[PDB]
């Protein structure tokens, strides 16, 4: 591939000048060792004083593994970058990847190395290296080749690609396989046996055209809303109806036809929290529609490619997350929980990164973009800490909620 | 003939879509003309300069100006108009060492690279933008033009190109002599080791036979600064460091002005002081930009002054780093918001000490305080010494573990242990998850006449109690938190209280453990002299009874 591809910043803007947060040592040993070897390959080069542009740089450890990774977090130079139609009017996102029983992820972010970044835009992608303390100017870079991360490496590439897995899909019509960033989905309706093999068979396949040998297993075979459940009870308390109503009040914004009426009429009068309060006829008919209507998907739900996907995560404790991802309020077009999440039952914000990462997945896979996270936690926490637990070479866009929203309660 | 390898010349631009500068010559008299003439026709024997014709189209104004003992003209050439239209650089400077992050040196050198400095070339290039123009005697011949082959001292990019080119001509001694420590400040270059003073030496010799091959000479600095380094504010000595003479001015009027430098002397020394306090003296600052206004202060300013005084009687230093060691951090609570930490690797050997003041906002609470205290800490030390210290909180390793469990956010700090130094952050209230069998339940409400600012506040209860209660100049939301604080004031020790605010639930869910709000404040002090509250909140207006009759209690 000799030939670059042309590459423009959007009209307007400059390109990204974004501070190097703090490293510690063996991040900074990692990434010394990490970029002697690309620059001895030719992947990046040093720059000079003149290049005044940077996107941050940090060090991770992929899903079980080892050895140190380089991540460049270039969500600003993404955004920068122009809209991308390098080949066709856009990529229709494949409906049948979230349908499918298993969908391996594999990283083949290596395969960008192999070809040319366009000479001019090179110094876009320039990072620093940080000293500890200062004690030396940071070392600076800049990329030769597509770099992983970057919104024009699947683009420019996408063109050797197509041809790279021709052979492939022309073999195995039914098996779908969607790339997004440095990352192919590969997904099947068959037993896990052949799968492995097919992955297996597909990733010689890419050996033989020029691979990591990581993967990782989904079946979005259980991802839809989940729906609003009601007690079932023998006897309701005063604050068991309270708690009811309120719900339902809540659930009304979602549903029509919701009624409290016959259930706010039990509490009649001024009584103990703690006072059984027998139902009327009148009052289970009410809660049984209720329940009826709340069996039946909400009305008018629908995705709008133009717009952002927004999730919502809420800590329920006892390692419990519940979450939301939608466009439009009380519209929800995906709803989870996550439980017991693995290597952290006593840190909170390992369980918060790994439940981002988990939920930015399945909106990869839904719909072939990242959300908006609205995260309960406060921006100094969050940004100390999520750079130890990341393990995705995508990084999304987040915004924190520092006011308790009533709600976690409707989807306790 | 000995050859010597040419400096990489660094490709510089002008901002996109700008020209260079034409500004215009100003009129000289005869005698700096003259001056100028002797001074530029010696920077061109030294080839700082070339003579240009008239073809240039650019210009830049030069003065001439001078000392008062030095008894000549000085020569300066005006770029603020070509800085204006340069490229904008990798400024490779912005932030320097802290010296708690340094290791100690048994020995250091200094040489002086301002000569090395004029080695440096300009980009050929770039070179015309920076044509000057001397006027002639009497104005009646061309004006002689020049233009800079080396870095102009006053442009842009001298700083950023200048240091960017010594790091490279340095980078291969330095790594092939990892046992010395190489730093670069303006015009001078520090060498450190722990040779021995005669194998140092030797690698001072070797270095300048390195930098030889590029022709760099480099001397000593003249007049040899015997310790300490007096440098960006500190004092580095061979084996303590602190900040530069602290001392605090005797006023009986303090202007708007004396409280800015006050507080700047103070934060430049709570990074080795301890408990140096700025709150007080700080409020006394709000809202100001007019700089004479003698601000008196209050009983607390003089108290935080005086306290300040007595931590700054005697000086103190750190100590400098040691690997080999741990690296510990400790918290102190101060009040009002202030918080105060030593960061050290031996009892009673401070390495650094800071602070950190709570933020604005309406609510907080002592644990998020801390919380936020150790994030800050956190990110210093990564800076500092490249790794997270181990911490030393005042708060019982249960009272964090009832926090995190039960706070709505996701937070986190890192490893630590209690420190038995009061006062302790506590937790000082808890509500219940569930509501309390055998205490009475009141159902609280209040609401405001937006026009009047009339409003009322009340409770009714399971037991038939009821109170509502007139108020003046309020609103709905302080109705709702009036009514809230009436129903803990008339409650046992145990209460379950049922409101309809969204506003109230929203607070109080927040712990907040202090209130900019009198009210607020009120109602904590209600909930730290509970057993138990259960708070339960439903929405208005849906018939719920109890919430219904209350509602139109309160509703005129
Ligand atoms: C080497 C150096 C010097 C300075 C001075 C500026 C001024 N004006 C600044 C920095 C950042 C330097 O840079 C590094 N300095 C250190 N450590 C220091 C070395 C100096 N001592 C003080 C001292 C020691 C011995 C003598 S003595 N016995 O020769 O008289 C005199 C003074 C404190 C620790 N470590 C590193 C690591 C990477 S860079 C760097
Ligand atoms: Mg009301």
């Amino acid at each position: 591939p000799i030939e670059t591809v042309p590459v423009k910043l959007k009209p307007g803007m400059d390109g990204p000048k974004v501070k190097q947060w703090p490293l510690t040592e063996e991040k900074i040993k990692a990434l010394v060792e990490i970029c002697t070897e690309m620059e001895k390959e030719g992947k990046i080069s040093k720059i000079g004083p003149e290049n005044p542009y940077n996107t941050p740089v940090f060090a991770i450890k992929k899903k079980d593994s080892t050895k140190w990774r380089k991540l460049v977090d270039f969500r600003e130079l993404n955004k920068r970058t122009q809209d991308f139609w390098e080949v066709q009017l856009g990529i229709p996102h494949p409906a049948g990847l979230k349908k499918k029983k298993s969908v391996t992820v594999l990283d083949v972010g290596d395969a960008y190395f192999s070809v040319p970044l366009d000479e001019d835009f090179r110094k876009y992608t320039a990072f620093t290296i940080p000293s500890i303390n200062n004690e030396t100017p940071g070392i600076r870079y800049q990329y030769n080749v597509l770099p992983q991360g970057w919104k024009g490496s699947p683009a420019i590439f996408q063109s050797s690609m197509t041809k790279i897995l021709e052979p492939f899909k022309k073999q195995n019509p039914d098996i779908v396989i969607y790339q997004y960033m440095d990352d192919l989905y590969v997904g099947s309706d068959l037993e896990i046996g052949q799968h492995r093999t097919k992955i297996e068979e597909l990733r010689q396949h890419l050996l033989r055209w020029g691979f990591l040998w990581m993967g990782y297993e989904l079946h979005p075979d259980k991802w839809t809303v989940q729906p609003i459940v009601l007690p079932e009870k023998d006897s309701w308390t005063v604050n068991d109806i309270q708690k009811l109503v309120g719900k339902l009040n809540w659930a009304s914004q979602i549903y029509p036809g919701i009624k409290v009426r016959q259930l706010s009429k039990l509490l009649r009068g001024t009584k103990a929290l703690t006072e059984v309060i027998p139902l009327t006829e009148e009052a289970e008919l009410e809660l049984a529609e209720n329940r009826e209507i709340l069996k039946e998907p909400v009305h008018g739900v629908y995705y709008d490619p133009s717009k952002d996907l927004i999730a919502e995560i809420q800590k329920q404790g006892q390692g419990q997350w519940t979450y939301q991802i939608y466009q439009e309020p009380f519209k929800n077009l995906k709803t989870g929980k996550y439980a017991r999440m693995r290597g952290a039952h006593t840190n909170d914000v390992k369980q918060l990164t790994e439940a981002v990462q988990k939920i930015t997945t399945e909106s990869i896979v839904i719909w072939g973009k990242t959300p908006k996270f609205k995260l309960p936690i406060q921006k100094e926490t969050w940004e100390t800490w999520w750079t130890e637990y990341w393990q995705a070479t995508w990084i999304p866009e987040w915004e924190f909620v520092n006011t308790p929203p009533l709600v976690k309660l409707w989807y306790q | 003939m000995v050859p010597i390898s040419p400096i990489e010349t660094v490709p510089v631009k002008l901002k996109p879509g700008m020209d260079g500068p034409k500004v215009k010559q100003w009129p000289l008299t005869e005698e700096k003309i003259k001056a100028l003439v002797e001074i530029c026709t010696e920077m061109e024997k030294e080839g700082k300069i070339s003579k240009i014709g008239p073809e240039n189209p650019y210009n830049t104004p030069v003065f001439a100006i001078k000392k008062k003992d030095s008894t000549k003209w000085r020569k300066l050439v005006d770029f603020r108009e070509l800085n204006k239209r340069t490229q904008d650089f990798w400024e490779v400077q912005l932030g320097i060492p802290h010296p708690a992050g340094l290791k100690k040196k048994k020995s250091v050198t200094v040489l002086d690279v301002g000569d090395a400095y004029f080695s440096v070339p300009l980009d050929e290039d770039f070179r015309k933008y920076t044509a000057f123009t001397i006027p002639s005697i009497n104005n009646e011949t061309p004006g002689i033009r020049y233009q800079y082959n080396v870095l102009p001292q006053g442009w842009k990019g001298s700083p950023a190109i200048f240091q960017s080119s010594m790091t490279k001509i340095l980078e291969p001694f330095a790594a092939q002599n990892p046992d010395i420590v190489i730093y670069q400040y303006m015009d001078d270059l520090y060498v450190g080791s722990d040779l021995e003073i005669g194998q140092h030496r030797t690698k001072i010799e070797e270095l300048r036979q390195h930098l030889l091959r590029w022709g760099l000479t480099t001397p000593d600095k003249k007049h040899q600064k015997e310790p300490p380094f007096l440098w960006m504010g500190y004092e580095l000595h061979p084996d303590k460091w602190t900040v530069q003479p602290i001392v605090l001015p005797e006023k009986d009027s303090w202007t708007v002005n004396d409280i800015q430098k006050l507080v700047g002397k103070l934060n430049w020394a709570s990074q080795i002081y301890p408990g140096i306090k700025v709150r007080q003296l700080s409020k006394l600052l709000r809202g100001t930009k007019a700089l004479t206004e003698v601000i008196p202060l209050t009983e607390e300013a003089e108290l935080e002054l005086a306290e300040n005084r007595e931590i700054l009687k005697e000086p103190v230093h750190g100590v400098y780093y040691d690997p080999s060691k741990d690296l510990i951090a400790e918290i102190q609570k101060q009040g009002q918001g202030q918080w105060t930490y030593q960061i050290y690797q031996e009892p009673f050997k401070n390495l650094k000490t800071g602070k950190y003041a709570r933020m604005r906002g309406a609510h907080t609470n002592d644990v998020k305080q801390l919380t936020e205290a150790v994030q800050k800490i956190t990110t210093e030390s990564i800076v500092i010494w490249g790794k997270t210290p181990k911490f030393k909180l005042p708060i019982q390793k249960e009272t964090w573990e009832t926090w995190w469990t039960e706070y709505w956010q996701a937070t986190w700090i890192p490893e630590w242990e209690f420190v038995n130094t009061p006062p302790l952050v506590k937790l000082w209230y808890q509500l219940e998850k569930e509501p309390i069998v055998g205490a009475e339940t009141f159902y609280v409400d209040g609401a405001a006449n937006r026009e009047t600012k009339l409003g009322k506040a009340g409770y009714v209860t399971n037991k038939g109690r009821q109170k509502v209660v007139p108020l003046t100049n309020t609103t709905n939301q302080k109705t709702e938190l009036q009514a809230i604080y009436l129903a803990l004031q008339d409650s046992g020790l145990e209460v379950n209280i049922v409101t309809d605010s969204q506003y109230a639930l929203g607070i109080i869910q927040a712990q907040p453990d202090k209130s900019e709000s009198e009210l607020v404040n009120q109602i904590i002090e209600q909930l730290i002299k509970k057993e138990k509250v259960y708070l339960a909140w439903v929405p208005a207006h849906k018939g719920i009874g109890g919430n219904e009759q209350v509602d139109k209690l309160v509703s005129a």
